[PDB]
């Protein structure tokens, strides 16, 4: 968990800054040991912290990063596999010409933003006022 | 007398291209990965709409992408079957519209990023002037016509009206690569790049060299 972070920070961090399916997929195949709860939870830090810094850019991307673990790491536990064995059926079924699941994705991902948006509020406003 | 006009580059998108002409890096063959995936795509995008309608294939039953390389013109040129764009889609896609992901980029190279994510964040096209110098893309729409889309950097392009033989579809863009990089003419050098990064294209791949 912590020590995790402090192993493969630069990794992670390199990590949130994708968006390809392929692309990622190879990143996750490459680095299997960041199909992980600890990964998706510092997507989401990053992403708060970066609202803050008005990167509202790179936030939008994080985020269908953060999304990509979240929904592998349901998709893997709903299947009552490890993950790291259930990670690129993910990428699979985003080819598939069942849109219902991108749009499942989609969906997730922009109410996710939003909600990152009000808790970047709280932040400065328990600050501020 | 031709129809051409031209159109400025987002400001994100100029500054990046500024960016990537400038900035002096290691990997750069990713251009080809990025071009070739991204004409994956347009193959795998005209397949559906014939699924539904075949009368779309008339403009080609083919579905694989051509490598052609020039070493008298110096010029690689890269064709794909797929539908390709229309007058509206090189104009608003290729400049107009800006990308959230050329932004991120940006702010990701700070960040520490790389150069083999930059069709990532899906500025996977001006890859190419990272070896080239000016773009010249050539595309066949099946609800439109034929037009030309060409770009010499600075920070603008110019679309007119395609005069050259018909293409039926697909998508034709050839490279005007610098004359110091000339090594991407080479056959054993696409070749190598292809077994490299475009062994995943589910859709076949030929080279004709001279």
């Amino acid at each position: 968990h912590k020590t995790f972070v402090e192993k493969y920070e630069k990794q992670i961090k390199h990590f949130g800054m994708l968006r390809r399916w392929d692309d990622s997929q190879k990143y996750l195949s490459d680095n299997v040991h960041l199909v992980c709860e600890e990964t998706a939870n510092y997507l989401v830090i990053w992403c708060i912290d970066l609202e803050v810094e008005e990167k509202c850019a790179l936030m939008e991307q994080v985020a269908h990063q953060t999304i990509v673990m979240q929904f592998i790491l349901e998709l893997a536990k709903s299947l009552k596999v490890d993950p790291r064995a259930c990670f690129r059926q993910f990428f699979t079924k985003i080819k598939t010409a069942d849109r219902q699941y991108m749009e499942g994705f989609n969906d997730e991902l922009e109410a996710f933003k939003e909600r990152v948006r009000g808790r970047a509020k709280l932040r400065i406003e328990k600050a501020m006022k | 007398e031709e129809e051409v006009e031209t159109f400025a580059f987002q400001a994100e998108i100029a500054q990046l291209m500024s960016l990537i002409i400038n900035t002096f890096y290691s990997n750069k063959e990713i251009f080809l990965r990025e071009l070739i995936s991204n004409s994956s795509d347009a193959l795998d995008k005209i397949r559906y709409e014939t699924l539904t309608d075949p009368s779309k294939l008339d403009s080609g039953k083919e579905l694989h992408i051509n490598l052609i390389p020039n070493k008298q013109d110096r010029t690689l040129t890269i064709v794909d079957t797929g539908i390709g764009m229309t007058k509206a889609d090189l104009i608003n896609n290729l400049g107009t519209i800006a990308k959230s992901g050329t932004k991120a980029f940006m702010e990701a190279l700070q960040a520490g990023a790389d150069i083999s994510m930059i069709g990532q964040f899906g500025v996977g096209f001006y890859s190419a002037y990272l070896v080239a110098e000016k773009v010249t893309v050539i595309t066949k729409h099946n609800d439109d016509e034929q037009y030309a889309w060409e770009s010499s950097a600075g920070g603008s392009f110019t679309v007119r009206t395609d005069t050259g033989e018909p293409m039926g579809r697909g998508t034709k863009v050839i490279l005007h690569l610098k004359e110091d990089q000339t090594e991407y003419l080479e056959e054993r050098r696409i070749k190598e790049i292809v077994k490299k990064h475009s062994q995943f294209i589910g859709y076949p791949i030929t080279l004709f060299v001279e």
